[PDB]
């Protein structure tokens, strides 16, 4: 089939001005080609026709250009009405085909610059049962424009408090929100399991000119857990690929903080490890970390101790977990 | 003067048969050399021309649709008459009948009819956005991602756009006003973007005409609260993930993580693409001590993740333990034992 | 522009018959009660209408309020519905305002109102349920009409 390609997908021009939209059609297609003008809840209806020629009584800033392959409808002085989706169409061949359109807009006056949001402080640590206190800094006075939404990991984000200090529905009385003009605060009272999330705040000062706070993440402070240090050789399937994992565990330690170092027959290896970290479990409130050593095989086979060095603010000195390749 | 009218059930179960009616003043068909299109417009998609009838009989289908296709004409009535065989949702769509007149362009067209092709009713009435599934594209290429609102009336709330990169915020990119497609695009994404709107559907869209491996991310659509909220973000949709990378589909390599009070046992999954895996232990059994990380991508452009147990050091020959991992976008399923060396 | 002309204290009921009444967080709702009950559930469910001279007849221009501790005036900005911490103007400049509402008959329909928004043309104030509550938005009526647009009003002196 032909395919007309409109370009671009939406143009932004000043009232009075030019506005110009373009149409390629993959094959020659003569001068086989009409424009149509769309707007919502309404059919397509028809501008021009045979490439050049304008349907009786469309406006005369409305034109068409073209012949073969590239072809233009250009609107001379853009009014407010003529704000639609624009397409191209072409007759040449069966099946007569359409292009995916452009929309025409009005470039609007350059808005003011953006209200920064500041919140504070990036973390916090707070035992169950316990109060937080999450702050929000304004650039500018927004009022009580203010909103607090929380985010569980996975989760869209869902509105708690509105106006700076009204609750959303469903809320809990233990979430209270405070402020006006630039200083904003979230206080929790009687932190329950639910309760740790990452909260953001969102001024709408002048909408539609939004604007976020970075969040603040709110975790379960806990006793100091030292990490359960394990460490894996690569198995002999993976060795038969031509490369070779170890692989170093943390299980169940607090705080998030920890280093791991890996050594290979005493070589500080750099640079080809990566690790990830669980989130904080639901039950007992740790952590887990796991990191992954890569060697080709050849690199692993010349070598004989594997070791994985591990400190954490639980160990009062650093655990050594290793093994001897072939032992 | 000349008007087209279609018409015909707004509702058709999948399998079923289409049968929409054109009825037509101002011309004749078989006294004129006019001919009736048949036209769709599926939500956020081109315009699809379906089948043209001039007179006598002389019927003309889109080759990719033919089959299911028949254009007929009552040798009476002032009517063209379509019947599309077997449909199904993607034939969900604004159907129209237009004219093909003297100077060969659509001069004058129906006002539209809406036709959706749904198994039955599941989730509602709630107020609810529902976004569309993962998307794994290769930079370069166009992307349309949907977010279809439901249980209130959708034309007259402004639905935003927002971006969250991996691990970051949350980032505003624009707002559409469904009943007039009227949108306001942050300064940031003004021109990199385009939103826009179904309003028969009541969809909204968001698009790039070139993807980038940087517009990888979790982009949500919400709904802007009036009267109760305004001005907030009252309604999320669940979230759509789009991931642009040059890499191609990979299913994994699992490998032992084999064991040595507590003992650590486990699986790793390696080299596979895109994300998500799943992995489970015993299948499903198996919860209690289960360390499931998230994944990491290597240089290669594949992702690696491990999933370990920590167990006891009695249980270690006499309890089996098998690590249960899918990858569905490469459908691949693999059950590892994984027993101490 | 438009001048004020006089306040009126009154109830607004949508086609349910339930009233409309503002709560804390500015929140409109409609709920089933008597006028007693209106009256003793004032002053979240009586309303200031202050009417205003028009410069350009389109007819009845209107604001409508309400007195918590502030008095807050229901506002059309932006096509979104909001209660704006303010006191009706006595006059007001221009010729369209997010404030004001023009109050008309509904044509055919004994003693019904409608509002439309002087900011947005064809836009008026309808009632629309929440899953299980009804609420108060702003909706473009001129082609579908919505019997949701029909509002009583009372007077409460
Ligand atoms: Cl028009």
């Amino acid at each position: 089939d032909i395919v007309m390609t409109q370009s671009p997908d939406s143009l932004a021009v000043s009232l009075g001005e030019r506005a110009t939209i373009n149409c390629k059609a993959s094959q020659s297609v003569s001068n086989d080609v009409a424009w149509y003008q769309q707007k919502p809840g309404q059919p397509p209806k028809l501008l021009i026709y045979y490439a050049s020629n304008r349907y009786t009584g469309v406006p005369d800033r409305f034109s068409g250009s073209g012949s073969g392959t590239d072809f233009t409808l250009t609107i001379s002085s853009l009014e407010a009405e003529d704000v639609a989706v624009y397409y191209c169409q072409q007759d040449y061949n069966s099946p007569w085909t359409f292009g995916g359109g452009t929309k025409v807009e009005i470039k609007r006056t350059v808005a003011a610059p953006e209200i920064v949001m500041t919140q504070s402080p990036a973390t916090l640590s707070v035992s169950p049962g316990e109060r937080a206190t999450l702050s929000c800094r304004a650039s500018e006075s927004i009022s009580s424009n203010l909103a607090w939404y929380q985010q569980k990991p996975g989760q869209a984000p869902r509105l708690f408090i509105y106006t700076a200090s009204t609750r959303a529905t469903d809320i809990p009385a233990r979430f209270s929100g405070s402020g006006s003009g630039t200083e904003f605060t979230l206080t929790i009272s009687s932190l329950q399991s639910e309760d740790f999330a990452v909260y953001y705040c969102q001024q709408y000062n002048n909408w539609p000119s939004i604007t976020f706070g970075q969040g603040t993440r709110l975790e379960i402070k806990r006793t100091v857990a030292a990490p359960s240090v394990f460490i894996f050789p690569p198995s002999d399937e993976q060795l038969k690929s031509g490369t070779a994992s170890v692989v170093c565990l943390l299980n169940n330690f607090y705080p998030r903080e920890a280093k791991v170092q890996w050594k290979v027959d005493n070589a500080l290896q750099s640079g080809n490890s990566q690790e990830s970290v669980t989130e904080q479990d639901s039950k007992d409130s740790t952590y887990s970390l796991s990191s992954t050593l890569t060697l080709s095989k050849a690199d692993y086979e010349k070598h004989k101790v594997y070791a994985c060095e591990v400190t954490h603010q639980g160990l009062s000195s650093p655990v050594t977990k290793s093994f001897n390749r072939g032992e | 003067e000349v008007t087209l009218r279609e018409s015909g059930p707004a509702l058709v179960k999948p399998t079923q048969t289409l049968t929409l009616t054109c009825t037509f003043s101002g011309f004749s068909l078989s006294k004129s050399v006019m001919g009736v299109s048949w036209i769709r417009q599926p939500p956020g998609k081109a315009l699809e021309w379906l089948a043209h009838i001039y007179w006598d009989d002389d019927k003309y289908y889109n080759p990719s649709l033919s089959a299911r296709l028949t254009i007929s004409k009552d040798t009476s009535k002032n009517q063209v008459v379509l019947t599309m065989t077997n449909m199904d949702p993607v034939d969900t769509a604004t159907y129209y009948c237009a004219r093909r007149g003297i100077r060969s362009a659509m001069d004058y067209w129906g006002q539209g009819t809406t036709v959706t092709v749904s198994s039955a009713s599941t989730k509602g009435p709630e107020v609810q956005l529902v976004q569309s599934g993962t998307e794994v594209k290769k930079p370069g290429e166009s992307l349309k991602i949907s977010c279809k609102g439901s249980g209130y009336t959708v034309t007259s709330y402004w639905i935003g756009w927002v971006r969250q990169m991996p691990g970051k915020g949350l980032e505003w990119m624009g707002f559409i006003y469904p009943g007039d497609s009227e949108t306001r695009y942050s300064p940031t994404f003004q021109g990199q973007v385009t939103i826009s709107a179904d309003k028969s559907f009541n969809t909204a869209f968001l698009q790039w005409s070139s993807l980038k491996a940087s517009d990888t991310a979790m982009y949500y659509c919400a709904r802007v609260g009036s009267g109760w909220y305004p001005y907030t973000f009252d309604i999320w949709g669940q979230g759509t993930m789009v991931t642009v990378s040059s890499a191609s589909t990979k299913g994994p390599s699992v490998f032992p993580l084999a064991p040595s009070g507590t003992a650590a046992l486990g699986c790793l999954v390696k080299d596979y693409f895109p994300e998500p895996v799943t992995v489970s232990w015993n299948s499903g059994a198996l919860t209690s001590g289960v360390h499931t990380f998230p994944a990491v991508l290597q240089s290669s452009g594949l992702y690696s993740l491990s999933s370990v147990v920590t167990v006891p050091s009695s249980s270690l020959g006499t309890q089996t333990y098998i690590c249960n991992v899918n990858h569905k976008p490469s459908n691949t399923k693999v059950d590892k034992k994984v027993e101490p060396k | 522009y438009f001048g004020k002309l006089e306040s009126k204290l009154s109830v607004i009921r949508n086609l349910n018959d339930q009233v409309l009444f503002i709560d804390q967080g500015n929140r409109p709702l409609f709920e089933d009660m008597t006028d007693s009950d209106a009256r003793d559930n004032a002053p979240r469910t009586i309303f200031i209408i202050s009417m205003y001279k028009d410069s350009q007849p389109r007819g009845m221009a209107v604001t409508i309020s309400v007195k918590a501790e502030k008095i807050s005036t229901l506002s059309a900005e932006n096509k979104i519905i909001s209660f704006k911490e303010m006191n009706p103007p006595d006059n007001i400049k221009d010729t369209k305002s997010d404030i004001i509402f023009f109050q008309r008959s509904v044509p055919g329909h004994d003693n019904k109102m409608q509002f439309e928004s002087s900011s947005y043309e064809g836009y008026f104030l309808a009632a629309e349920k929440e899953r299980d509550l009804f609420k108060l938005i702003l909706k473009k009526e001129d082609e579908l009409g919505d019997r949701s647009i029909m509002f009583t009003v009372q007077n409460e002196a």
